[PDB]
Order: C-alpha cells, then sequence, then structure tokens
C-alpha cells in the first residue's frame, strides 16, 4: 500500500489531473456480508487477507499463491469446495479429461518450480470449469513467463494477523466460557450490524417501495416511527460496542500481551531456517507446542499471575523444542536472536544500536594499535561523549584492563547509574563489552 | 546494437560518409533522404494489392520493392490480421500495431525472404517476437513446426522432425522455416545437431540409412529440366549435391533466445556458427511513445462513458507513467530483497481489461444509485410543488 500508493498519488499531482483524497480500497468494491461470509469459511478477519480474497475475486486469470503457512488451501478446500495431486500417473491422463469435460476444478498443491508441460497447453474445453494451484515453498524463483499467465499472490503472514490468531486459539483453550461469552456477543453485534442493515432497508422501502403517493399513505408516519424504533436497538448494540471494547479487550488484554510473545518466538525461528536449511518447520508444530502448553501448565487461581506464568513457561517449552534440532555452533545464536526479536518490540531498541553492537588513534597513547582500531571504532548516544579524559583517566581502570573476568567484579564505573537502571544498562554494557574486550 | 544512442551516432556516420561520396547532389540528400524523416520503407506485399478479382489471391503481388507510407501499410496489416484470425482456430492474437512494432515485422520479413538466409532474435519475453514470427511466416507461405518436449526428454523428435523438414524442403521442395526458442532446448545437444545443420546440413546415416537413393530418385524428374542437361542425362552424386543445395536454399531457421540469465553467453562461445551466420537483432522495451499509442487505441473503443476533453490526453498519458514506474517498483524489490519479480506487456492488456469492465459495472451500478440520488430529487420536487 505505501510505496505504491504514495507512488500512484504523486504521479496524479504532477499530472494535475483530479483525484479524490483517501484509498479505502475495500470498502468500495466490496459489500461486506461476503466478507463476513468468508469469515466464516475461513478468511482471516484481518485487512491483509481481505485484499487478498479480493485479488482471488476478481480472477483476472488462474492464480498461483506464495503459501508459507496455508491460507490459501484451506480457504479454497472450505470458500466453495466445501482434489488430485500433480504427482501421480493417473492425474496427467484421467484427472485432466474429467475436470475439462465436466469441472471438478483439480486442485494442484506441490509446485516446486518444475512444471511437466503437458501442464501449460491445458492451461491456455468446458465452460463450468476453473482451476486454482499453489506453492508451497517460500521464496518462488518463478520463469518470467510463469509470472506472463497467472497472477501471483503472496500470502506470507505477518506478526500482526499472527497475534490475533493466537489470541483466538488462547481464548479458546484457557477457558470455554470465555469464548461462550466472545462468541455470544460478537454474534450479538454481527447480527445487529445487520440490524442496521436492516434499517438501511427500511429507509429504501419508505423511500421507492410506493414510488408516489408516500404522503397519502398515512401510514408513512408508522413507518416514520418505525425507523426510530430500529435506531433504538442500535442505541443497545452502541452500548455493546462499548461492553464490547472494554470487557473482552481486557480478557484480550490479559491474552494480547501473550500472542505478542508468542508471534515473537515464531519470526525468531523463521529465520533460523535461512541461518541453514533443514532448521525448517510449519506453524503447525508451533501451534500444537502452545496450546499445549496453556494445557501443561496454565491455570492454577489468580489469573494475573498465571498470565506471567504464561511469559515464563512457553517460551522454556518452544526453546528446548528448537535446541533439540540445534548443531553446538548454533547453541548460543538462536538464544540471541530470541532474546533482540523480544526487545525489539518491548524496549523498542534500535535496529542502528544492533548494527552497533554487531559491527563497527590520536587520543589515547598507551593502549595498543589493535586497541586503537577499537578507540576509532567506538568513537565513531554517549559513546562520542566519553571517550575524552574521562575515558584517557589511566588511574585504575589499567588494573581493569588487566584483570581478567573484567565484567563482573570490576565493573566500570564510567556510567555507573546508566549501569544501575538497567533498562537498557546491559546492552550498552554489552557494547562496551564487544568494542574494547 | 543496444543503445540507441549507438544507432544515433551510426546513422551520424551515414550521413558524414554520404555527404562525403556524393559531392555533387549533397544538398538533394540534405532535402530529401539524409533527413531524419521516415525515407524509403522497402516491402513486398504492401505496394501491391491482390484486388480479389475472381479468386482472393488474384495474383502475387510484385515483390521487388515498395516506398514509404504508414497509413496503407497499417491498413493492410489489420486487413491481414482479420485473414490470419479466419485461418487459424482460435488463433486468440490481439497483437497491437504500433510503429516499432511494425519496423520488426519488416526486420523478419527481410532475414526469412531471403535465399540462405536466417536471424537470431533476442529480447526480454513479452517483446513478442514469437508472436510477431506467426504472422511473418504466414505471409511468407512458409510452414512452421516447433519441439514438443515429451514426458521423456530425448533425441529422436529432433531427428524426424528434422527429417520431415528437409523432405518438405528437399523432395516436395516445398518453403519452411524453423522456430526454436528455449523451450525447445533440454541440454547442449540439440544445440550440436542445429549447429551443423546451419553449417553443412548432411546429417550422418540419418537420410543415408538406404534411403538416400529412394528419395534422390524421387527427385531426378525435376532435375531432367531443372539443370536441363540438354534434356539427356543426369549423374549420381551430383543429384545429392543439388539436393544439399535445395534443402540449404528453403530451409530457413529462426531462433529467439533470452538476453539475460546465464546460459545464454557461453552458449554462444561454445558454437561459433550460431552467432556467425545469422543476423542479429535487438528489441528494446517499449517506450512512452507506443504505451499512449496503446493506451488510445484501447481508449477510443473505450470512451464511452468517460467523455471528458483535454482530459483524455492526459490520461492515457498518466497510464504510461503508471507502467514505465511498475517497472522500477519491481528493480527496487528484487534489488532490497533478493526476490524476483517480473512484468510483461500482457499484464498491461489485463489492466485495461478490468479498468473498462469494472468501470462499465461500478459506473452503471453506482449512476443507477445516482439515479436514485436523482430519484429524491423527483421527490423532494414533487413534495414542494
Ligand atoms: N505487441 C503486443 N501487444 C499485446 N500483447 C503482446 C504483444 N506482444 C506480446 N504480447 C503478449 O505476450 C505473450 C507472449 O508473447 P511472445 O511472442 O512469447 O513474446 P516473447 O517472444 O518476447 O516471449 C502473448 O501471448 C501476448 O499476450
Amino acid at each position: 500500500n505505501k510505496l505504491a500508493q504514495q507512488r500512484f498519488v504523486v504521479d496524479m499531482k504532477k499530472r494535475g489531473v483530479p483525484v479524490t483524497p483517501g484509498l479505502e480500497l475495500t470498502s468500495f468494491l466490496i459489500d461486506d456480508a461476503t466478507i463476513g461470509e468468508w469469515n466464516l469459511q475461513g478468511l482471516p478477519k484481518d485487512d491483509l487477507s481481505i485484499q487478498n480474497g479480493i485479488m482471488v475475486t476478481n480472477s483476472a486469470r488462474y492464480p498461483l499463491f506464495i503459501d508459507p503457512q496455508g491460507q490459501g488451501q484451506n480457504w479454497i478446500r472450505n470458500k466453495l469446495s466445501a482434489i488430485t495431486t500433480l504427482s501421480h500417473p493417473k492425474f496427467k491422463d484421467m484427472f485432466l479429461k474429467y475436470c475439462m469435460e465436466s469441472g471438478l476444478t483439480l486442485i494442484v498443491e506441490n509446485i516446486e518450480n518444475e512444471v511437466d508441460p503437458m501442464m501449460d497447453p491445458v492451461l491456455e474445453l468446458s465452460k463450468e470449469f476453473k482451476l486454482f494451484m499453489t506453492c508451497r515453498l517460500a521464496n518462488p524463483s518463478f520463469s518470467p513467463e510463469l509470472s506472463a499467465k497467472t497472477t501471483i499472490i503472496d500470502f506470507t503472514v505477518t506478526q500482526s494477523g499472527l497475534e490475533q490468531q493466537l489470541l483466538g486459539k488462547v481464548i479458546s483453550k484457557e477457558q470455554k466460557a470465555l469464548e461462550d461469552s466472545l462468541n455470544q456477543l460478537l454474534a450479538d453485534v454481527n447480527q445487529n450490524q445487520k440490524d442496521l442493515q436492516r434499517l438501511d432497508k427500511n429507509l429504501l422501502e419508505r423511500l421507492i417501495n410506493s414510488q408516489g403517493n408516500l404522503l397519502d399513505d398515512t401510514e408513512l408516519m408508522d413507518v416514520l416511527n418505525n425507523t426510530k424504533t430500529q435506531a433504538k436497538e442500535v442505541a443497545a448494540k452502541l452500548i455493546d460496542a462499548e461492553i464490547k471494547t472494554k470487557e473482552i479487550n481486557e480478557k484480550r488484554e490479559q491474552y494480547r500481551p501473550v500472542a505478542i510473545r508468542g508471534s515473537a518466538i515464531y519470526f525468531t525461528m523463521i529465520e533460523v531456517s535461512l541461518v541453514n536449511w533443514m532448521y525448517n518447520s510449519s506453524l503447525e508444530q508451533f501451534l500444537k507446542l502452545f496450546i499445549e502448553s496453556i494445557d501443561l501448565s496454565e491455570k492454577a487461581q489468580l489469573p494475573s499471575n498465571r498470565v506471567k506464568n504464561i511469559i515464563s513457561f512457553l517460551t522454556f517449552h518452544v526453546y528446548r523444542y528448537v535446541n533439540r534440532g540445534l548443531f553446538e555452533k548454533d547453541k548460543i545464536t538462536f538464544i540471541l536472536m530470541m532474546a533482540f526479536k523480544i526487545l525489539t518490540t518491548a524496549g523498542t531498541i534500535s535496529s542502528g544500536d544492533v548494527s552497533l553492537f554487531l559491527k563497527s588513534q590520536k587520543q589515547i597513547s598507551y593502549l595498543e594499535d589493535n586497541q586503537w582500531l577499537n578507540i576509532l571504532a567506538l568513537s565513531k548516544p554517549f559513546f562520542k561523549e566519553l571517550p575524552d579524559l574521562i575515558s584517557r583517566s589511566e588511574n585504575q581502570w589499567r588494573n581493569w584492563i588487566d584483570k581478567n573476568d573484567p565484567e563482573n567484579f570490576p565493573i566500570p564505573d564510567f556510567a555507573e547509574s546508566i549501569n544501575q537502571e538497567k533498562e537498557i544498562g546491559s546492552f550498552i554494557s554489552l557494547c562496551l563489552v564487544r568494542s574494547l574486550r | 546494437l543496444v543503445n540507441n544512442k549507438d544507432k544515433d551516432t551510426v546513422m551520424g556516420y551515414i550521413q558524414e560518409v554520404s555527404l562525403e561520396s556524393f559531392s555533387q547532389i549533397e544538398n538533394e540528400i540534405l532535402e530529401k533522404y539524409s533527413s531524419e524523416k521516415t525515407f524509403l520503407f522497402c516491402d513486398f506485399l504492401r505496394p501491391d494489392v491482390i484486388n480479389e478479382d475472381g479468386i482472393i489471391e488474384e495474383e502475387a503481388p510484385k515483390i521487388y520493392e515498395a516506398i514509404d507510407s504508414l497509413t496503407e501499410l497499417r491498413k493492410r496489416c489489420n486487413f491481414l490480421l482479420s485473414f490470419y484470425n479466419d485461418r487459424n482456430p482460435s488463433k486468440k492474437m490481439p497483437l497491437v500495431l504500433f510503429d516499432d512494432a511494425l519496423k520488426h515485422l519488416l526486420r523478419i520479413s527481410r532475414i526469412i525472404r531471403q535465399p540462405r538466409s536466417s536471424g537470431l532474435l533476442v529480447g526480454v519475453g513479452g517483446s513478442g517476437k514469437q508472436s510477431l514470427t506467426r504472422l511473418a511466416g504466414f505471409i511468407g507461405k512458409n510452414l512452421i513446426q516447433q519441439i514438443i518436449v515429451t514426458k521423456t526428454y530425448s533425441d529422436k523428435d529432433l531427428k524426424e522432425d528434422i527429417k520431415k523438414g528437409f523432405d518438405d524442403a528437399g523432395h516436395l521442395g516445398k518453403q519452411v522455416t524453423f522456430l526454436m526458442t528455449d523451450s525447445e532446448v533440454k541440454k547442449e545437444e540439440f544445440l550440436e545437431y542445429i549447429n551443423m545443420v546451419l553449417s553443412t546440413g548432411e546429417i550422418p546415416n540419418l537420410l543415408a540409412k538406404d534411403e538416400r537413393e529412394v528419395w534422390l530418385g524421387d527427385i531426378s524428374q525435376a532435375y531432367c529440366k531443372e539443370k536441363n542437361l540438354g534434356n539427356i542425362d543426369p549423374p549420381q552424386s551430383e543429384l545429392w549435391t543439388y539436393f544439399v543445395d535445395r534443402v540449404r536454399d528453403n530451409f530457413h531457421i529462426m531462433l529467439c533466445f533470452s538476453p539475460v540469465g546465464q546460459k545464454f553467453r557461453e552458449r554462444a562461445r561454445k558454437f561459433p556458427a550460431l552467432f556467425n551466420e545469422c543476423t542479429i537483432d535487438w528489441f528494446l522495451p517499449w517506450p512512452e511513445e507506443a504505451l499512449v499509442s496503446v493506451a488510445e487505441t484501447f481508449i477510443k473503443n473505450f470512451d464511452k462513458l468517460d467523455t471528458k476533453e483535454e482530459t483524455k490526453q492526459e490520461l492515457m498519458k498518466h497510464m504510461g507513467n503508471v507502467h514505465l514506474m511498475v517497472n522500477e517498483i519491481c528493480d527496487e524489490y528484487y534489488q532490497k530483497m533478493r526476490r524476483q519479480v517480473y512484468v510483461t506487456p500482457k499484464s498491461f492488456l489485463s489492466y485495461l481489461n478490468s479498468y473498462k469492465t469494472l468501470y462499465i459495472e461500478k459506473y452503471d451500478e453506482l449512476d443507477q444509485q445516482e439515479e436514485s440520488f436523482k430519484i429524491g430529487l423527483n421527490k423532494i420536487q414533487e413534495a414542494t410543488i
């Protein structure tokens, strides 16, 4: 959205042709009734899935999904169907002719950039036949012309939707009564949105059913009163919007930190796959682990304290599960990445400061050229403020640099209060420790 | 030559040298042909018209030359497009004919026609070379066949297809063409066999498997008049000489490669004759003039509801701008994320289809709703009066 939108609107401004302020692409495209119908059919309730569903709806050509998780396969499995794999001797001959002469829709789920050539000229004559086919492994290398034929859609899950999905599943497993209240009020308020729609239908009926002699219909007075009555239940629904947006929200606020952590953990364990192949796993296994963790230790009493116990236990459970597959030289690294991905949201640690911690002399005379490289490394907030006479005191820190285990017993007193605070003081100590020693 | 600037300097060289030699009418050439305006487009089928007197192909058009003009060029091109539509079932060929496309068809004609010629065509996918060559071959009466890679990828298909090709261009003596592309290569070896086909044309013991003499014996009746040894006699080996002459005279080879990837350059280095004998032609991506031309070709037939003077021209301009831009966005995505993205003019056409269709849909629907806004105005008016 961002790049493309600013791009198109700057084109329009330079062109000087007139355009309307505000995108709202989804709103004036599809009626929300079908949106809700899909949301019964398993479409994720969040924005990105909404545009994705639009994109499949337009169906300019047959599509092909980049599908790291499996949203599209399940969606099509439910959307209107409720299947035949590519690798099968019967598929190339039998399944083709059945679908092509009677329209069975012939789903495929094993594209790996390798096309049986007979797939193509079928692609480009029953007039009751469609075909949706999708990939599995992310980061495709599709040929230019495979982009020419079919539309491409990415269902790469964002963490943003991920925390809502985990939020729903935790509300399920921690106590079903929460879901009872949830789905009860949610069905009620959905039906009350439909009741506002019925108010609109009543207005339209009042306006064009008669199409003349509206005024001579003195029952129109009753009709006018009827309009008011419908608004009154909307007022109840309006009240419910508050009763929802606090109560369920706080029932969700007890858990939406958890979901945040869960999403963080998942997007950590994604990237180790790129660190080396064979550290690859689904979301589904992670889901089983998550639901289990809730079952394992979650409920004793004192629900807020048990939220803190989530944060204690889930992390260890998933952590150990991944360690069982890890190699020695990668043991320390996975835990390190987990720590950072935890702190990139709450503590808001700068990626610039992360790169400072990963990558990196006139002033000082005693220290070594091997050391002076590091002085210039640290030198280029208060890193560029305390290499002066403070650091160049040379009073007691000479012993310090000599002492083994510099961090622990002979602590730097260069910033004693900053090290004391500890909200970031760890990370500060570590930038120091790496740059110096 | 890759960049248009390189072209501009060779034309400068040409004008300078023409002035150098032509030191006796130099002002006339400056007025007429050394001018950058279009001059002497040479073509064979446009200049003469069959006229369909008693039969459609009334007379073979004069063939040698044509003159400069663009109108009748496009009109006969569209004529011919309709013909190709009804010749081929399910042709499904919405070819848009703009100035550069016309020139490219002309160049394919120039190479295909010539006796003992062939031309390597380079360009990114979507440039249309594979689409253009079909018409370019149909006009030249040449038959065309492509190779199909079976479930088992092997070698015999090549051999039998080339045998049929020679016997079309040999014994029967018809005119043919060959349309290998990147899809028609699965290993190197195919390139070796074709390489020697460009060079010699004798396949070792494909035609000499106790068959060369029966096929040659099916041809000497033509030899009795063709070489015309006083209509008396002939010889045996000389018949094979005339046969290789015929087949190489009427076996044109049209190769169409990608410019990008890894394998193209060292494939060229592997086989010298490939880039050596064949002519070479570049297809640059479409510039803004072509895109606005396509935009107006598709907006003229689609400007039923979108009536606004002085804004249409800016509309077509801005649509071209959109396309040039999605090119740049593609480049940036690959640059940062190392994830491959591509584009084709087919998607631009599909985008115009979507524009037209959803515009008539939303125009009509939302304007029936706005007709209902006017029904509200009617209600207000009748109530007031
Ligand atoms: N001039 C054109 N106008 C519209 N569409 C085109 C044009 N040229 C090519 N295409 C589209 O590109 C597709 C592939 O064309 P092709 O001849 O294979 O190009 P290339 O040889 O560059 O790959 C065609 O099916 C057609 O839809």
